[PDB]
């Protein structure tokens, strides 16, 4: 119901902070992984109240998959940060 | 030589010993270099390489016979001496033809360090080839922009190479070299302005000795040390190859530095950056020509193997 | 790279697109797109050069926002049909949603900056791999879901990527990127006969992958990412200025080469669905596409650009050689047209 | 398209319903093309390798020609059978819905008034 | 409470508000932690455990652990008052727009098999190694992959 | 959305008015959006600079969506034809000449007055001929 | 007649417009924020593209 | 899908699990399983295009035993109206809403 609809605008409101940085890369890495706990919480509520239990093994193939993906995302921060002493995105403005 | 070679053995780890490092001997234009080189080559049975030449890369490919000079790149050392500050720059292109030898001698040298496993003297090398063009540039015989040429074309290619292990050299103050000249009498060598030398050394001594002593050992010599290969032998065999990055330098790295020797035509890859400063430019017409008739020599018509007039067969099945 | 790791690496960049062209479970299409994520990012950054990074970096943000995009469609259509995947029911907001997202892994339109940014800081051989081997698996989920989607969308991202491509590259002097502009360009057509004809998709790809790599090995054989760096292609290697005169007309749409059939076979489909308005601007600024495409001919064959002397050290030495891929795939390419009515 | 279709072979090349179809003549202009698109192939590798054009890999050459026309064969083989089914499916739905698809019966022309636009 | 869902709910946007408000990562990890919490909170209202604790021990873990150590790392530099601000705006706006519906707890868990003995959260994700055993397979080839991915980017 | 279509509905020429309050509402709507896009990317120094390049641009699209309007609706009543498309040209003609003006280029002008009524003029054509754009699969 | 004017209108002409368009459209900062924003505008206009049309 | 390799391989690895009428784990049925499996074998057989206008009755039926928004509705206007109702004294909740019962 309702519940769904805050978790979806949680999406759009992470949705729109992925979509606008402002000067830290770790930041958004964190909204980013805004997103995937709205998804984890969005798919896991309907699975448990659809008693759709065959399912449940999709929330947390979203995890396992989603942490890795942030594990790359860090990774890239790091690397970043050993070039630029900074994970400012304004750096990163070299392939103009 | 692939990663298939060297999934399966044919690491250049396997294949190295104490006696195998790469060496280089700098020194004036008359160091007496030559020499101590074929020695030092001599006791741990070290490749020597020779200088490199205006004709070393066509002794390096196919038949090795010398090329002719427009073949070679038109460039003469001889014309380098009796005419400094040339309208043509003879000069320039004379120092980025020797640049792209050394790089051709150098990656040779590394291609059989690797595979070998034996050691390599080169003689002057792409690390110790920038002191000609300072006292150059010094002196009226480069302009600034040439200057900045080879430089790039320095930062491009030499890094991926890995450093000389140590690199003997020789001094012998300017007044000597001169006089050395003057034994061996050559019209073109002789006329070589003594400031000029100056330059040379001065570079040897200011930058290139202290550059490379943080990264490779650095033994220098007297002429008195020089002229005794055997002293100078024992403290090459008495110094410590740790300081440097060739530390790093694991099997699965080498066999990327490898695959990189092994290709001459990516050695010099940015060689031939095309960067249009007027005396390196070729020129369309008569680059064309030079190449429609350097590609017409025998065995040059085709790849090595596939060109009958040398003699070669198997053509029709190869 | 230690040679297990590139094997762990590249089964991955390959188990990535084909999990997603088999499976039907949405979900399972989903970690195919994201397996090809993890796995492109180690080797855009094998010579970790300082452009490098940011390479990665942007290229993974934007995958990765996309690839969370594409799960949120999936998250709701289970909500909306307990089925984990799109059927004809499903809330048209639902699927532009999976069009906008994977139109930004693919990169058409106004998406299209990223690609050409990664295009420039990756190596020759990576590009071609993260232009040709990652487009087919967004384009499986796409080309699956054909019926269900947006026919005016998906035009106008057609329309705009074909005129974006188009512009960009005329300006481009490096390669890479004129390379980059040209996918975007075709990756437009082939998006634009989706809603229509999802076998002709097929068709401008494979067309497309068949001219870009003999393209790309072409541009690396000297790895010149500079027109000037082939327009020295004369001296270096003479064989491969006629053929890649072909291969870049045919990339372009001219008549008598194999890459006139995509054009011609997608507007021939748009006009039999009436699309004669799109369809004939669309032709129009891909004719922009070749004045960009001719231009590097000139410079490359039909005008000698005066060399360097230490080029003739170059033609010395034994220049290794093309692997036979790039002649089976020039020739395929550049001329197989008498042959078009059995592609098709 | 023609996916979906009844009985349709998942992932096989050519079902062998593609029996009852004649087989390609092995010197249809056609794989006779890919026979020369072929020697051609090789002809341009010889070249871009720098080796004598022609006289060159007398094997290799043999490869491709015999490469590219095997690969005809049974790929127009199957061309030609999904073009065969397109019709066996297009002439079926004519009659399976004919009151769409209905025999019409033009006029002859001395019945058409056809206008004039005279030239003048 | 009926209300008790909803109320949750607000406090999961609130907390993903912040994180787009992008303030310090280190308070944005924070922030991400509360929701996270509120999150397995509303899953568990659900009716499901091993799912609410699984986003608990492992966002409001390591996955927030690690961005923390992370940051102390790459974000040295600490207007999150001006922030703080926007967030009241936000707030504000959010329940503007309910009271919106206003103006124009009822149904959960829906439908529940009083007598059950073997349902209960888990037994479906049990299913991993058996009826769907291709989830799982694919899930430990992700992270055998990583490993490696990482080792180099970071190399 | 209703409203956007009205500009078909009643016949060209007639209630002017109306045409051009839609005509210009567009050309606005463009505006807004041409602007956000040129603010997006190539972005401005100060808030305010760009808060004016928005009313710039949004101006000037405006004006073209008027002038548009209006001289074709007008052209329409005076020429005392509603479906002839060079209504819409001379249209066309003028509201490139507005673009020219506020770029302050007499070869905009040129070009703008060509290009822009050649497009409209295609437009009133496209729908005496029930031309149809964006259409869907019908294969 | 020759040369200037029927080489200014139709030849020089379509020269000269879409230069333009590429100078105007390829002058772009490289930077990811600026980028990034043109996303959102495009997902907003689609929003409404499909909002409109619904 | 694209490239049918499960079917051809005979294998299944992505199908058993795709719509909520699929096997449940210890044979324990999901919700809505009475009208999903009503609606999927009348979509057998006949195409989309066709599974969109006259089996409509059974996804109209599906669409409300899962989002259950009918119900809602309904509900809520008894909701409503009760209190109204309520409002004029008219009614209030019977023991029938409180009191004691069989187990
Ligand atoms: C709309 C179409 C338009 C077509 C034309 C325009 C498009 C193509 C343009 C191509 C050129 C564009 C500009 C490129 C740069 C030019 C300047 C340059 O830098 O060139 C240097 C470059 C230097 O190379 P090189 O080292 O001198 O190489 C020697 C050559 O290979 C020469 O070697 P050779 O002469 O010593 O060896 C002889 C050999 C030479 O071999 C070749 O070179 C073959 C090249 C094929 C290219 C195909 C392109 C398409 O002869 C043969 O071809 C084989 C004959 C025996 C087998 C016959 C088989 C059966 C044929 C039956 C008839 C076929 C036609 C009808 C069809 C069948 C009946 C229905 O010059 C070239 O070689 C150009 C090669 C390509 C020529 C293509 C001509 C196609 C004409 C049509
Ligand atoms: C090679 C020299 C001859 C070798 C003969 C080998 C032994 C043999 O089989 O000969 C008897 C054999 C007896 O054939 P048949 O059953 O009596 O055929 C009589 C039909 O009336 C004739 O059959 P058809 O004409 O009905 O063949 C079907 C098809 C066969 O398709 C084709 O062969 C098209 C060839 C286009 C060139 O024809 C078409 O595709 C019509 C469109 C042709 C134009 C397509 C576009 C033309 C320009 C493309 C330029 C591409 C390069 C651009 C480079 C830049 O002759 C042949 O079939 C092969 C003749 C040479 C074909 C071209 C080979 C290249
Ligand atoms: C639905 C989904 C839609 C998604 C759309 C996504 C668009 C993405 C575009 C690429 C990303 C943005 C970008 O690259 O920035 C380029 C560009 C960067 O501008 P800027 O560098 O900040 O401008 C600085 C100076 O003001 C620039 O100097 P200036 O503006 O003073 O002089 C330039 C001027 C000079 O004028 C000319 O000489 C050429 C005139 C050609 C007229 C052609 C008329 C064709 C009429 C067809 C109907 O060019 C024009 O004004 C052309 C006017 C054409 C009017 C057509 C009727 C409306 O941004 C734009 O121009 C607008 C972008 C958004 C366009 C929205 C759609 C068009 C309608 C609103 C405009
Ligand atoms: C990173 C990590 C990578 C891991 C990769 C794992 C790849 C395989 C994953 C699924 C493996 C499933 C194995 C099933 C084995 C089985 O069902 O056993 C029955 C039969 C014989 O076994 P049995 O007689 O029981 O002997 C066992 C004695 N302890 O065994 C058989 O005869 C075959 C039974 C097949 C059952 C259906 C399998 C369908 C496909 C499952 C997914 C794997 C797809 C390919 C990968
Ligand atoms: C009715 C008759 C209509 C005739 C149309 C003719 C179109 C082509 C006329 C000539 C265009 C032209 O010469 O373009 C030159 C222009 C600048 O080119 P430049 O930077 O000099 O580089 C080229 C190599 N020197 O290159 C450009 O910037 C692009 C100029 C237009 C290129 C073709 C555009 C076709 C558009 C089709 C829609
Ligand atoms: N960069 C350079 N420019 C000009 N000449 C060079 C350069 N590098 C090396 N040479 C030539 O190499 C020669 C070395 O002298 P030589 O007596 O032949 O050998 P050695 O240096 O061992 O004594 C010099 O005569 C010098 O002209």
């Amino acid at each position: 119901p309702s519940t769904f609809f805050n978790l979806t605008m949680a999406f759009s409101l992470s949705l729109l902070g992925t979509l606008m940085f402002r000067s830290h890369l770790m930041s958004t890495l964190l909204c980013l992984e805004g997103m995937v706990l709205s998804l984890f919480i969005m798919t896991s509520v309907t699975s448990l109240n659809s008693n759709s239990m065959s399912s449940m093994p999709i929330p947390i193939t979203i995890l396992v998959f989603a942490a890795c993906e942030a594990a790359v995302g860090l990774a890239l921060l790091v690397k970043v940060s050993n070039t630029y002493g900074t994970d400012y995105v304004q750096n990163l403005n070299l392939l103009q | 030589y692939g990663l298939l070679a060297a999934i399966l053995g044919d690491k250049t780890t396997k294949k190295l010993h104490e006696y195998s490092r790469v060496i280089t001997v700098d020194g004036n234009i008359c160091s007496g270099k030559n020499k101590l080189a074929k020695e030092i080559a001599q006791q741990l049975g070290m490749k020597h390489y020779p200088e490199a030449g205006i004709q070393y890369s066509s002794t390096t490919t196919g038949d090795g016979r010398p090329l002719d000079i427009e073949f070679s790149g038109s460039c003469s050392l001889e014309k380098f001496y009796d005419d400094p500050k040339s309208n043509d720059g003879n000069s320039y292109r004379l120092q980025s033809w020797l640049y792209a030898s050394r790089l051709l001698q150098y990656a040779d040298a590394l291609e059989h360090l690797l595979s070998t496993g034996q050691g390599v003297v080169l003689e002057r090398s792409i690390y110790s080839d920038f002191v000609f063009l300072e006292a150059m540039y010094n002196q009226g015989y480069i302009r600034k922009q040439c200057v900045d040429h080879y430089n790039e074309i320095k930062r491009l290619t030499l890094p991926e190479y890995l450093p000389p292990h140590a690199v003997i050299y020789i001094d012998v103050p300017v007044p000597e070299v001169q006089s050395r000249i003057q034994k061996k009498g050559d019209p073109h060598e002789m006329k070589v302005t003594s400031a000029y030398l100056q330059d040379i050394e001065n570079a040897y001594k200011k930058t290139f000795l202290p550059k490379m002593s943080e990264m490779c050992e650095v033994l220098v010599y007297d002429s008195w040390e020089a002229e005794d290969p055997t002293k100078v032998v024992e403290d090459i065999e008495y110094l410590k190859y740790n300081k440097g990055p060739w530390l790093k330098q694991d099997d699965w790295t080498f066999h990327y530095l490898r695959m990189l020797v092994q290709d001459k035509t990516e050695v010099l890859n940015y060689t031939t950056i095309p960067v249009y400063l007027p005396e390196i430019t070729i020129g369309a017409h008569q680059g064309s020509r030079i190449y429609n008739s350097f590609r017409e020599l025998p065995g040059r018509k085709y790849a090595p193997g596939y060109n009958a007039e040398v003699g070669d067969k198997w053509i029709w099945l190869k | 790279m230690n040679p297990i790791t590139l094997a762990i690496i590249y089964f991955t960049i390959f188990l990535g697109p084909v999990i997603t062209m088999s499976s039907t479970n949405l979900m399972l299409m989903w970690v195919g797109l994201e397996f090809s994520l993890l796995a492109i990012i180690p080797m855009l950054i094998n010579k970790k050069n300082p452009r490098s990074t940011e390479a990665a970096t942007k290229y993974f943000v934007t995958q990765a926002t996309a690839s969370m995009i594409i799960l949120l469609a999936i998250v709701l259509n289970y909500k909306q049909l307990g089925t984990w995947m799109f059927q004809q029911q499903t809330n048209g907001l639902i699927l532009n949603m999976t069009l906008m997202a994977l139109s930004m892994k693919l990169g058409l339109a106004p998406f299209h900056f990223w690609l050409p940014e990664v295009t420039q800081g990756i190596p020759l051989h990576m590009g071609l791999i993260l232009l040709t081997w990652q487009k087919i698996a967004p384009l499986s989920i796409l080309i699956q879901i054909y019926p269900l989607l947006n026919s005016t969308i998906i035009l106008m991202l057609a329309i705009t990527s074909i005129f974006m491509g188009a512009w960009g590259g005329l300006n481009q002097t490096q390669m890479r990127k004129i390379m980059a502009y040209s996918s975007i360009a075709h990756m437009g057509w082939m998006l634009a006969i989706l809603p229509y004809n999802p076998s002709l998709t097929l068709l401008n790809l494979m067309i497309y992958i068949i001219l870009t790599a003999p393209m790309f090995m072409a541009l690396m054989l000297n790895n010149s990412m500079t027109i000037n760096s082939i327009s020295l292609l004369w001296n270096k290697t003479p064989a491969m200025l006629t053929m890649i005169s072909l291969m870049l007309l045919s990339l372009g749409g001219l008549p008598p080469l194999t890459g006139f059939l995509p054009k011609w076979i997608i507007i021939t489909e748009l006009m039999k669905n009436n699309c004669l308005i799109m369809a004939t601007l669309m032709a129009m600024m891909a004719l922009l596409n070749l004045f960009f495409y001719t231009r590097l001919i000139y410079s490359t064959s039909l005008t000698m650009f005066p060399t360097n002397n230490n080029s003739k050290m170059m033609t010395h030495q034994t220049k290794t050689k093309p692997n036979l891929m790039f002649s089976t795939l020039a020739i395929m390419s550049t001329m197989t047209l008498p042959l078009a009515p059995q592609l098709i | 398209m023609m996916n979906g279709r009844p009985g349709h072979e998942p992932l096989k090349f050519l079902p062998d319903e593609a029996r009852s179809l004649p087989p390609p003549k092995l010197n249809d202009p056609r794989l006779v093309y890919m026979g020369l698109l072929g020697y051609c192939t090789g002809l341009m590798d010889n070249m871009l390798r720098m080796r004598p054009v022609m006289r060159a890999g007398l094997h290799r050459q043999l490869l491709f020609v015999t490469s590219f026309v095997f690969a005809g064969y049974f790929y127009l083989k199957r061309q030609n059978y999904l073009y065969a089914v397109k019709d066996h499916d297009m002439f079926g739905y004519i009659k399976l819905h004919p009151e769409d698809f209905p025999e019409k019966e033009k006029k002859t022309y001395a019945e058409i008034l056809e206008p004039f636009h005279p030239v003048r | 409470m009926n209300n008790y869902i909803f109320v949750l709910s607000s406090l999961f946007l609130v907390g993903c508000l912040g994180l787009a408000l992008k303030p310090s990562p280190i308070y944005g990890g924070l922030g991400l932690i509360v929701s996270g919490f509120v999150g397995c909170l509303m899953v568990l209202g659900f009716g499901g455990s091993f799912l609410g604790l699984m986003v608990f021990l492992i966002y409001l873990g390591g996955m927030l652990v690690v961005f923390g150590y992370t940051t102390a790392m790459a974000t040295e530099e600490y207007s999150n008052w001006l922030i703080l601000g926007f967030l009241v705006l936000g707030v504000i706006m959010e329940v503007f727009l309910i009271c919106v519906l206003n103006y124009y707890g009822d149904w959960l868990m829906y439908e529940v098999d009083d007598v059950g003995v073997m349902l209960e959260g888990g037994i479906g994700v049990a299913a991993m190694y058996s009826c769907a055993t291709w989830m799982m397979v694919v899930a430990g080839w992700s992270l055998f992959a990583g490993i490696f991915i990482i080792i180099e980017i970071t190399r | 959305k209703r409203f956007f279509e009205s500009y078909h509905e009643v016949p060209d020429g007639t209630q002017c008015h109306r045409k051009t309050y839609i005509t210009t509402a567009l050309g606005g709507i463009c505006g807004i959006i041409g602007s956000a896009y040129s603010v997006s990317l190539n972005p401005a120094d100060s808030t305010l600079e760009a808060v004016a390049r928005v009313g710039r641009y949004t101006f000037t699209a405006a004006a073209i969506g008027a002038m548009f309007g209006l001289t074709t609706c007008v052209s329409a009543q005076v020429r005392e034809k509603p479906d002839d498309p060079l209504n819409y040209f001379i249209g066309g003609c003028a509201g490139g000449l507005t673009l020219g003006a506020r770029t302050h280029s007499y070869g905009t002008a040129a070009m703008g007055c060509v290009y822009m009524g050649t497009a409209a003029a295609l437009f009133k054509i496209g729908k005496l001929e029930g031309w149809e754009l964006f259409p869907t699969p019908k294969v | 007649l020759d040369l200037i004017w029927l080489e200014k209108t139709i030849p020089k002409s379509t020269s000269t417009l879409h230069t333009n368009m590429t100078t105007l459209t390829t002058n772009q900062k490289g930077l990811i924020k600026l980028y990034f924003m043109s996303f959102l505008i495009n997902i907003i206009l689609i929003i409404i593209l499909y909002s409109i049309n619904l | 899908p694209f490239l049918d390799i499960q079917k051809k391989l005979g294998i299944s690895l992505d199908r058993h699990f795709m719509f909520l009428s699929a096997e449940q784990p210890y044979k324990n049925a999901a919700r809505c399983h009475a009208f999903e499996k009503e609606w999927i074998e009348c979509a057998h057989g006949i195409g989309g295009t066709r599974a969109k206008k006259e089996c409509k009755i059974e996804f109209d039926d599906f669409e409300e035993c899962l989002l259950r928004y009918k119900t809602m509705r309904r509900m809520h206007d008894i909701k409503k109206q009760r209190e109204k109702l309520m409002k004029e004294g008219k009614y209030t909740p019977p023991p029938h809403h409180s009191g004691r019962e069989e187990p």
